[PDB]
Protein backbone atom coordinates (compact mmCIF):
# COMPACT_ATOMS: atom_id res chain seq x y z
CA UNK A 1 0.00 0.00 0.00
CA UNK A 2 0.76 3.57 -0.75
CA UNK A 3 -0.27 4.84 2.57
CA UNK A 4 1.41 3.94 6.10
CA UNK A 5 -0.96 2.82 9.21
CA UNK A 6 -0.46 0.98 11.74
CA UNK A 7 -1.06 -3.02 11.85
CA UNK A 8 -3.22 -2.76 14.48
CA UNK A 9 -4.98 -0.65 17.26
CA UNK A 10 -6.38 -1.47 20.50
CA UNK A 11 -8.24 -0.04 23.84
CA UNK A 12 -10.44 -0.83 26.55
CA UNK A 13 -14.51 0.42 25.64
CA UNK A 14 -15.01 4.02 26.55
CA UNK A 15 -11.22 4.77 25.72
CA UNK A 16 -10.61 6.98 23.16
CA UNK A 17 -7.85 5.91 20.20
CA UNK A 18 -6.32 7.01 16.91
CA UNK A 19 -5.12 5.19 13.86
CA UNK A 20 -2.33 7.56 12.11
CA UNK A 21 -1.79 7.62 8.40
CA UNK A 22 1.04 8.97 6.36
CA UNK A 23 1.78 9.49 3.37
CA UNK A 24 4.36 11.17 0.91
CA UNK A 25 5.43 14.49 -1.46
CA UNK A 26 2.92 13.10 -3.90
CA UNK A 27 -0.25 12.21 -1.92
CA UNK A 28 -1.29 13.43 1.57
CA UNK A 29 1.42 15.52 1.38
CA UNK A 30 0.34 17.22 -1.60
CA UNK A 31 -2.57 18.33 0.20
CA UNK A 32 -5.16 15.65 -1.27
CA UNK A 33 -8.26 14.78 1.10
CA UNK A 34 -7.97 11.92 2.94
CA UNK A 35 -10.97 9.56 3.72
CA UNK A 36 -11.79 6.93 6.12
CA UNK A 37 -13.72 3.36 5.55
CA UNK A 38 -14.31 0.92 8.32
CA UNK A 39 -14.78 -2.80 7.65
CA UNK A 40 -16.45 -5.25 9.66
CA UNK A 41 -15.44 -8.62 8.79
CA UNK A 42 -17.12 -10.15 5.79
CA UNK A 43 -18.58 -7.55 5.18
CA UNK A 44 -17.98 -4.48 2.31
CA UNK A 45 -16.16 -1.22 3.43
CA UNK A 46 -18.19 1.82 4.62
CA UNK A 47 -17.63 5.59 4.79
CA UNK A 48 -16.34 6.78 8.03
CA UNK A 49 -14.75 10.15 7.04
CA UNK A 50 -14.40 12.27 3.62
CA UNK A 51 -12.83 15.08 3.23
CA UNK A 52 -10.51 15.01 6.34
CA UNK A 53 -13.06 16.03 9.03
CA UNK A 54 -16.56 15.63 7.68
CA UNK A 55 -18.98 12.98 9.00
CA UNK A 56 -21.57 11.62 6.70
CA UNK A 57 -25.02 11.61 7.96
CA UNK A 58 -25.83 8.41 9.81
CA UNK A 59 -22.30 8.00 11.17
CA UNK A 60 -22.15 8.09 14.94
CA UNK A 61 -20.50 11.41 16.17
CA UNK A 62 -17.63 9.28 18.33
CA UNK A 63 -16.07 9.11 14.77
CA UNK A 64 -13.71 12.15 13.77
CA UNK A 65 -10.81 13.17 11.66
CA UNK A 66 -7.75 15.64 11.55
CA UNK A 67 -5.12 15.99 8.78
CA UNK A 68 -2.09 17.87 9.02
CA UNK A 69 0.28 18.37 6.01
CA UNK A 70 2.08 14.62 6.56
CA UNK A 71 -0.08 12.46 8.26
CA UNK A 72 -4.28 11.69 8.92
CA UNK A 73 -6.11 10.41 12.23
CA UNK A 74 -9.03 8.98 12.94
CA UNK A 75 -10.25 9.81 16.46
CA UNK A 76 -12.69 6.68 17.93
CA UNK A 77 -13.97 8.28 21.15
CA UNK A 78 -15.83 5.87 23.78
CA UNK A 79 -14.76 2.67 22.17
CA UNK A 80 -18.01 0.38 21.73
CA UNK A 81 -17.28 -3.49 21.18
CA UNK A 82 -19.69 -2.93 17.54
CA UNK A 83 -16.00 -0.76 16.55
CA UNK A 84 -14.12 -3.68 16.70
CA UNK A 85 -13.33 -4.01 12.62
CA UNK A 86 -10.39 -3.07 10.32
CA UNK A 87 -10.03 0.63 9.54
CA UNK A 88 -8.43 2.37 6.19
CA UNK A 89 -7.23 5.54 4.88
CA UNK A 90 -7.64 6.50 1.45
CA UNK A 91 -6.01 9.31 -1.01
CA UNK A 92 -5.29 10.42 -4.11
CA UNK A 93 -1.97 10.25 -5.31
CA UNK A 94 -0.20 12.65 -8.66
CA UNK A 95 2.45 10.63 -10.51
CA UNK A 96 3.60 10.23 -13.97
CA UNK A 97 -2.67 9.78 -11.14
CA UNK A 98 -4.30 6.77 -9.04
CA UNK A 99 -6.66 6.49 -6.04
CA UNK A 100 -4.39 4.99 -3.17
CA UNK A 101 -5.39 3.44 0.29
CA UNK A 102 -3.70 2.49 3.53
CA UNK A 103 -2.18 -1.49 4.58
CA UNK A 104 -5.30 -1.00 7.08
CA UNK A 105 -5.43 -1.17 10.80
CA UNK A 106 -7.12 -4.07 12.84
CA UNK A 107 -8.92 -2.21 15.83
CA UNK A 108 -9.07 -4.87 19.02
CA UNK A 109 -11.91 -3.56 22.13
CA UNK A 110 -10.28 -5.42 24.76
CA UNK A 111 -12.79 -7.47 26.72
CA UNK A 112 -10.34 -9.72 28.08
CA UNK A 113 -6.52 -10.06 28.78
CA UNK A 114 -3.97 -11.11 26.73
CA UNK A 115 -3.45 -14.42 26.12
CA UNK A 116 -0.17 -16.31 24.68
CA UNK A 117 -1.37 -18.44 22.19
CA UNK A 118 -1.38 -22.93 22.97
CA UNK A 119 1.11 -24.53 19.78
CA UNK A 120 0.66 -27.96 18.30
CA UNK A 121 2.77 -28.97 15.96
CA UNK A 122 1.62 -32.23 13.79
CA UNK A 123 4.64 -33.89 12.08
CA UNK A 124 3.05 -36.09 8.53
CA UNK A 125 1.00 -38.88 8.82
CA UNK A 126 2.35 -42.32 8.19
CA UNK A 127 -0.85 -42.25 5.75
CA UNK A 128 0.39 -38.90 3.89
CA UNK A 129 4.05 -40.09 3.42
CA UNK A 130 2.05 -43.41 1.48
CA UNK A 131 0.70 -40.91 -0.99
CA UNK A 132 4.24 -39.46 -1.40
CA UNK A 133 3.44 -35.90 0.42
CA UNK A 134 4.08 -34.53 4.09
CA UNK A 135 2.60 -31.42 5.68
CA UNK A 136 3.12 -30.25 8.93
CA UNK A 137 0.33 -29.01 10.76
CA UNK A 138 0.82 -26.34 13.37
CA UNK A 139 -2.15 -25.45 15.10
CA UNK A 140 -2.38 -22.19 17.33
CA UNK A 141 -5.21 -21.56 19.72
CA UNK A 142 -6.35 -19.19 22.41
CA UNK A 143 -4.67 -16.32 22.30
CA UNK A 144 -6.06 -12.45 22.10
CA UNK A 145 -6.17 -10.37 20.18
CA UNK A 146 -6.24 -12.06 17.08
CA UNK A 147 -3.02 -11.44 15.75
CA UNK A 148 -0.29 -13.69 15.04
CA UNK A 149 2.76 -13.88 12.74
CA UNK A 150 4.14 -17.67 11.89
CA UNK A 151 7.33 -18.75 10.61
CA UNK A 152 8.89 -21.93 9.55
CA UNK A 153 12.32 -23.39 9.88
CA UNK A 154 14.52 -26.41 8.83
CA UNK A 155 16.51 -27.53 11.58
CA UNK A 156 18.18 -23.94 11.87
CA UNK A 157 17.19 -22.55 8.50
CA UNK A 158 14.77 -20.25 7.56
CA UNK A 159 11.40 -21.69 5.96
CA UNK A 160 10.50 -19.49 2.77
CA UNK A 161 7.88 -21.57 0.50
CA UNK A 162 5.71 -24.22 0.70
CA UNK A 163 3.84 -22.03 3.91
CA UNK A 164 0.27 -21.44 4.15
CA UNK A 165 -1.27 -19.90 7.19
CA UNK A 166 -5.05 -18.90 7.79
CA UNK A 167 -6.22 -15.93 9.07
CA UNK A 168 -7.44 -15.86 12.67
CA UNK A 169 -10.94 -16.69 13.51
CA UNK A 170 -12.89 -16.59 16.91
CA UNK A 171 -13.41 -19.47 19.24
CA UNK A 172 -16.06 -19.84 21.53
CA UNK A 173 -14.41 -18.32 24.37
CA UNK A 174 -13.84 -15.10 22.12
CA UNK A 175 -10.14 -16.14 22.33
CA UNK A 176 -9.26 -16.13 18.54
CA UNK A 177 -7.56 -19.77 16.74
CA UNK A 178 -5.05 -20.07 14.03
CA UNK A 179 -3.15 -22.62 11.32
CA UNK A 180 -0.30 -22.92 9.31
CA UNK A 181 0.87 -25.72 6.87
CA UNK A 182 4.38 -26.91 5.63
CA UNK A 183 3.99 -28.69 2.20
CA UNK A 184 7.02 -30.27 2.25
CA UNK A 185 8.55 -33.32 0.17
CA UNK A 186 8.96 -37.10 2.47
CA UNK A 187 12.42 -37.16 1.23
CA UNK A 188 12.76 -33.46 2.66
CA UNK A 189 10.82 -34.00 5.59
CA UNK A 190 13.43 -37.51 6.47
CA UNK A 191 16.63 -36.05 5.53
CA UNK A 192 16.42 -32.68 7.88
CA UNK A 193 17.23 -33.07 11.92
CA UNK A 194 14.03 -31.56 12.82
CA UNK A 195 11.26 -29.21 11.57
CA UNK A 196 9.55 -26.17 13.93
CA UNK A 197 7.23 -23.69 13.50
CA UNK A 198 7.13 -20.19 15.29
CA UNK A 199 4.30 -17.83 16.10
CA UNK A 200 5.17 -14.31 17.24
CA UNK A 201 1.97 -13.00 19.20
CA UNK A 202 2.48 -9.53 20.71
CA UNK A 203 6.38 -9.78 20.25
CA UNK A 204 6.76 -12.98 22.00
CA UNK A 205 7.44 -16.03 20.13
CA UNK A 206 6.55 -19.39 20.95
CA UNK A 207 8.62 -22.07 19.14
CA UNK A 208 7.38 -26.06 18.38
CA UNK A 209 9.36 -28.54 17.13
CA UNK A 210 9.32 -32.41 15.55
CA UNK A 211 12.02 -34.35 14.12
CA UNK A 212 11.40 -37.22 11.59
CA UNK A 213 13.63 -39.33 13.99
CA UNK A 214 11.45 -38.89 16.94
CA UNK A 215 7.98 -40.52 16.75
CA UNK A 216 5.72 -38.06 17.98
CA UNK B 1 -33.25 3.19 -0.97
CA UNK B 2 -29.56 3.84 -2.48
CA UNK B 3 -27.93 0.88 -3.44
CA UNK B 4 -25.73 -1.31 -5.39
CA UNK B 5 -26.45 -4.90 -6.17
CA UNK B 6 -23.65 -7.07 -7.46
CA UNK B 7 -23.84 -10.10 -9.83
CA UNK B 8 -22.56 -13.69 -8.23
CA UNK B 9 -19.89 -15.15 -7.27
CA UNK B 10 -17.17 -16.48 -10.34
CA UNK B 11 -14.69 -19.19 -10.37
CA UNK B 12 -12.47 -18.98 -13.31
CA UNK B 13 -9.50 -20.85 -14.38
CA UNK B 14 -6.28 -18.76 -15.27
CA UNK B 15 -6.12 -17.16 -18.80
CA UNK B 16 -9.92 -16.44 -18.85
CA UNK B 17 -12.36 -13.33 -18.36
CA UNK B 18 -14.68 -12.56 -15.33
CA UNK B 19 -17.38 -9.75 -16.09
CA UNK B 20 -19.12 -8.21 -13.02
CA UNK B 21 -21.74 -6.21 -13.23
CA UNK B 22 -23.13 -3.33 -10.45
CA UNK B 23 -27.10 -2.13 -10.68
CA UNK B 24 -27.72 1.24 -9.27
CA UNK B 25 -30.78 1.92 -7.67
CA UNK B 26 -32.53 4.67 -5.34
CA UNK B 27 -30.67 7.85 -7.26
CA UNK B 28 -29.87 9.17 -10.95
CA UNK B 29 -26.91 6.84 -11.76
CA UNK B 30 -26.18 9.39 -14.45
CA UNK B 31 -25.57 11.82 -11.87
CA UNK B 32 -22.61 9.98 -10.63
CA UNK B 33 -19.85 8.00 -11.66
CA UNK B 34 -18.69 3.83 -10.32
CA UNK B 35 -15.31 3.26 -8.71
CA UNK B 36 -14.26 -0.38 -8.59
CA UNK B 37 -11.91 -1.80 -5.82
CA UNK B 38 -10.93 -5.67 -4.87
CA UNK B 39 -9.53 -7.10 -1.92
CA UNK B 40 -7.34 -10.29 -1.43
CA UNK B 41 -8.28 -12.70 1.10
CA UNK B 42 -6.64 -11.04 4.08
CA UNK B 43 -5.48 -8.07 2.17
CA UNK B 44 -6.39 -4.74 2.41
CA UNK B 45 -8.00 -2.44 -0.67
CA UNK B 46 -6.66 -2.42 -3.57
CA UNK B 47 -8.07 0.73 -5.86
CA UNK B 48 -8.67 -0.54 -9.76
CA UNK B 49 -10.51 2.01 -11.78
CA UNK B 50 -13.82 4.29 -11.89
CA UNK B 51 -15.98 5.26 -15.04
CA UNK B 52 -18.78 8.34 -15.44
CA UNK B 53 -22.03 7.07 -15.62
CA UNK B 54 -23.04 10.41 -17.96
CA UNK B 55 -19.80 10.42 -20.35
CA UNK B 56 -18.45 7.05 -19.91
CA UNK B 57 -14.89 8.34 -19.06
CA UNK B 58 -12.50 5.94 -17.69
CA UNK B 59 -9.79 5.93 -15.30
CA UNK B 60 -7.33 2.83 -14.30
CA UNK B 61 -5.20 1.65 -11.90
CA UNK B 62 -1.87 1.37 -14.50
CA UNK B 63 -1.15 -2.13 -12.72
CA UNK B 64 -4.33 -3.29 -14.98
CA UNK B 65 -4.11 -1.14 -17.78
CA UNK B 66 -4.64 -3.06 -21.00
CA UNK B 67 -6.10 -5.56 -18.81
CA UNK B 68 -9.46 -4.15 -17.48
CA UNK B 69 -12.51 -2.80 -19.27
CA UNK B 70 -15.44 -0.57 -17.45
CA UNK B 71 -18.79 0.03 -19.27
CA UNK B 72 -21.72 1.83 -18.10
CA UNK B 73 -25.60 0.84 -19.51
CA UNK B 74 -26.99 4.09 -18.54
CA UNK B 75 -30.90 2.17 -19.68
CA UNK B 76 -30.45 -0.32 -16.95
CA UNK B 77 -28.31 1.33 -14.75
CA UNK B 78 -25.64 -0.32 -14.56
CA UNK B 79 -22.16 -0.47 -14.48
CA UNK B 80 -19.49 -3.23 -15.64
CA UNK B 81 -16.26 -4.03 -14.86
CA UNK B 82 -14.27 -6.83 -17.19
CA UNK B 83 -11.32 -8.12 -16.28
CA UNK B 84 -8.98 -10.29 -18.80
CA UNK B 85 -5.91 -12.41 -19.13
CA UNK B 86 -6.93 -13.96 -15.14
CA UNK B 87 -4.20 -14.99 -13.24
CA UNK B 88 -3.95 -16.36 -9.85
CA UNK B 89 -3.45 -13.40 -7.61
CA UNK B 90 -6.40 -11.71 -9.16
CA UNK B 91 -8.50 -13.85 -6.69
CA UNK B 92 -10.84 -11.07 -4.36
CA UNK B 93 -13.63 -10.31 -3.68
CA UNK B 94 -14.58 -7.04 -6.38
CA UNK B 95 -16.49 -4.31 -5.03
CA UNK B 96 -18.44 -1.53 -7.00
CA UNK B 97 -19.00 1.87 -4.78
CA UNK B 98 -20.09 5.55 -6.08
CA UNK B 99 -17.71 8.52 -5.07
CA UNK B 100 -19.77 10.85 -3.70
CA UNK B 101 -19.77 13.62 -6.21
CA UNK B 102 -22.17 15.18 -9.18
CA UNK B 103 -20.43 15.42 -12.20
CA UNK B 104 -20.90 19.03 -13.38
CA UNK B 105 -18.85 18.22 -16.45
CA UNK B 106 -15.89 17.70 -15.65
CA UNK B 107 -15.52 14.10 -14.90
CA UNK B 108 -12.03 13.02 -13.62
CA UNK B 109 -12.56 14.87 -10.50
CA UNK B 110 -14.55 11.53 -9.36
CA UNK B 111 -11.55 9.80 -8.15
CA UNK B 112 -10.99 12.65 -5.35
CA UNK B 113 -14.27 12.05 -3.15
CA UNK B 114 -14.86 9.42 -0.82
CA UNK B 115 -17.44 6.25 -1.84
CA UNK B 116 -20.29 6.44 0.26
CA UNK B 117 -22.03 3.40 -1.34
CA UNK B 118 -20.55 0.15 -1.65
CA UNK B 119 -21.96 -3.11 -3.45
CA UNK B 120 -21.90 -6.63 -1.52
CA UNK B 121 -19.06 -7.84 -3.11
CA UNK B 122 -18.70 -10.40 -5.95
CA UNK B 123 -16.07 -12.98 -4.98
CA UNK B 124 -14.01 -14.17 -8.07
CA UNK B 125 -11.96 -17.02 -7.09
CA UNK B 126 -9.02 -17.69 -9.92
CA UNK B 127 -7.70 -21.55 -10.02
CA UNK B 128 -6.48 -23.61 -12.12
CA UNK B 129 -8.50 -26.69 -10.66
CA UNK B 130 -11.59 -28.39 -11.20
CA UNK B 131 -14.29 -29.97 -8.42
CA UNK B 132 -11.90 -32.12 -6.76
CA UNK B 133 -12.89 -33.99 -3.29
CA UNK B 134 -10.87 -33.80 -0.41
CA UNK B 135 -8.07 -36.46 1.14
CA UNK B 136 -8.62 -37.08 4.77
CA UNK B 137 -5.10 -37.75 7.05
CA UNK B 138 -5.07 -38.39 10.99
CA UNK B 139 -3.59 -35.71 13.03
CA UNK B 140 -3.23 -38.70 15.90
CA UNK B 141 -1.56 -37.75 19.19
CA UNK B 142 1.40 -39.54 20.67
CA UNK B 143 2.70 -40.85 24.27
CA UNK B 144 5.03 -37.78 24.01
CA UNK B 145 2.87 -34.57 22.89
CA UNK B 146 0.53 -35.81 25.69
CA UNK B 147 1.60 -34.79 29.04
CA UNK B 148 -1.82 -34.08 31.03
CA UNK B 149 -5.49 -35.58 30.99
CA UNK B 150 -6.34 -33.54 27.57
CA UNK B 151 -4.98 -34.67 24.45
CA UNK B 152 -5.13 -33.08 20.80
CA UNK B 153 -6.34 -35.26 18.11
CA UNK B 154 -8.19 -33.89 14.71
CA UNK B 155 -8.54 -34.72 10.97
CA UNK B 156 -6.40 -32.90 7.69
CA UNK B 157 -8.50 -32.10 4.86
CA UNK B 158 -6.12 -31.83 2.09
CA UNK B 159 -6.54 -30.50 -1.32
CA UNK B 160 -9.96 -30.07 -2.67
CA UNK B 161 -12.01 -27.74 -4.41
CA UNK B 162 -14.23 -25.87 -4.27
CA UNK B 163 -15.70 -24.75 -0.91
CA UNK B 164 -17.67 -25.34 1.19
CA UNK B 165 -16.71 -28.51 3.80
CA UNK B 166 -17.94 -29.57 6.56
CA UNK B 167 -16.67 -31.37 9.67
CA UNK B 168 -18.34 -32.79 12.64
CA UNK B 169 -16.99 -35.42 15.55
CA UNK B 170 -18.92 -38.45 16.06
CA UNK B 171 -21.34 -37.75 13.62
CA UNK B 172 -21.86 -34.27 15.96
CA UNK B 173 -22.02 -36.88 19.61
CA UNK B 174 -18.76 -34.34 20.38
CA UNK B 175 -18.98 -30.99 19.91
CA UNK B 176 -16.95 -29.29 22.93
CA UNK B 177 -13.19 -29.07 22.56
CA UNK B 178 -13.98 -29.51 18.74
CA UNK B 179 -12.80 -26.18 16.43
CA UNK B 180 -12.75 -26.25 12.62
CA UNK B 181 -10.26 -23.91 11.32
CA UNK B 182 -10.82 -21.79 7.88
CA UNK B 183 -10.01 -23.08 4.73
CA UNK B 184 -6.54 -21.87 3.42
CA UNK B 185 -6.55 -21.16 -0.88
CA UNK B 186 -2.64 -22.90 -1.73
CA UNK B 187 -0.70 -21.52 -4.42
CA UNK B 188 -1.80 -25.17 -6.30
CA UNK B 189 -5.57 -23.52 -6.74
CA UNK B 190 -6.69 -26.25 -3.80
CA UNK B 191 -8.32 -25.75 -0.56
CA UNK B 192 -7.47 -27.19 2.70
CA UNK B 193 -8.57 -27.40 6.48
CA UNK B 194 -8.26 -29.03 9.95
CA UNK B 195 -10.00 -30.00 12.54
CA UNK B 196 -9.40 -31.06 16.00
CA UNK B 197 -10.38 -32.15 19.56
CA UNK B 198 -9.15 -31.68 22.79
CA UNK B 199 -10.21 -34.32 24.86
CA UNK B 200 -9.46 -36.29 27.95
CA UNK B 201 -6.82 -38.82 28.56
CA UNK B 202 -8.38 -41.68 30.07
CA UNK B 203 -10.85 -42.25 27.46
CA UNK B 204 -8.18 -42.96 24.36
CA UNK B 205 -7.87 -45.98 24.68
CA UNK B 206 -11.59 -47.11 24.94
CA UNK B 207 -13.26 -44.06 22.88
CA UNK B 208 -13.48 -43.68 19.37
CA UNK B 209 -12.97 -40.50 17.68
CA UNK B 210 -14.36 -40.28 14.15
CA UNK B 211 -13.85 -37.12 11.93
CA UNK B 212 -16.86 -36.39 8.91
CA UNK B 213 -15.91 -34.78 6.60
CA UNK B 214 -18.82 -33.91 3.65
CA UNK B 215 -17.82 -32.23 0.55
CA UNK B 216 -20.79 -31.97 -1.20
CA UNK B 217 -19.70 -30.09 -4.59
CA UNK B 218 -17.84 -33.82 -5.11
CA UNK B 219 -20.23 -35.51 -3.76
CA UNK B 220 -18.08 -37.34 -1.07
CA UNK B 221 -18.41 -38.17 2.43
CA UNK B 222 -15.47 -39.25 4.54
CA UNK B 223 -15.13 -40.84 7.96
CA UNK B 224 -11.78 -41.30 9.36
CA UNK B 225 -11.50 -42.91 12.93
CA UNK B 226 -8.22 -40.94 14.67
CA UNK B 227 -6.62 -43.77 17.07
CA UNK B 228 -3.61 -42.56 19.00
CA UNK B 229 0.07 -43.02 17.54
CA UNK B 230 2.08 -46.43 18.41
CA UNK B 231 4.85 -43.93 20.01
Amino acid sequence: SVLTQPPSVSGAPGQRVTISCTGSSSNIGAGYDVHWYQQLPGTAPKLLIYGNTNRPSGVPDRFSGSKSGTSASLAITGLQAEDEADYYCQSYDSSLSEVVFGGGTKLTVLGQPKAAPSVTLFPPSSEELQANKATLVCLISDFYPGAVTVAWKADSSPVKAGVETTTPSKQSNNKYAASSYLSLTPEQWKSHRSYSCQVTHEGSTVEKTVAPTECS
Amino acid sequence: QVQLVQSGAEVKKPGASVKVSCKASGYTFTNYGISWVRQAPGQGLEWMGWISAYKGNTNYAQKLQGRVTMTTDTSTSTAYMELRSLRSDDTAVYYCARPDYQVLGYDFWIGYYGMDVWGQGTTVIVSSASTKGPSVFPLAPSSKSTSGGTAALGCLVKDYFPEPVTVSWNSGALTSGVHTFPAVLQSSGLYSLSSVVTVPSSSLGTQTYICNVNHKPSNTKVDKKVEPKSC
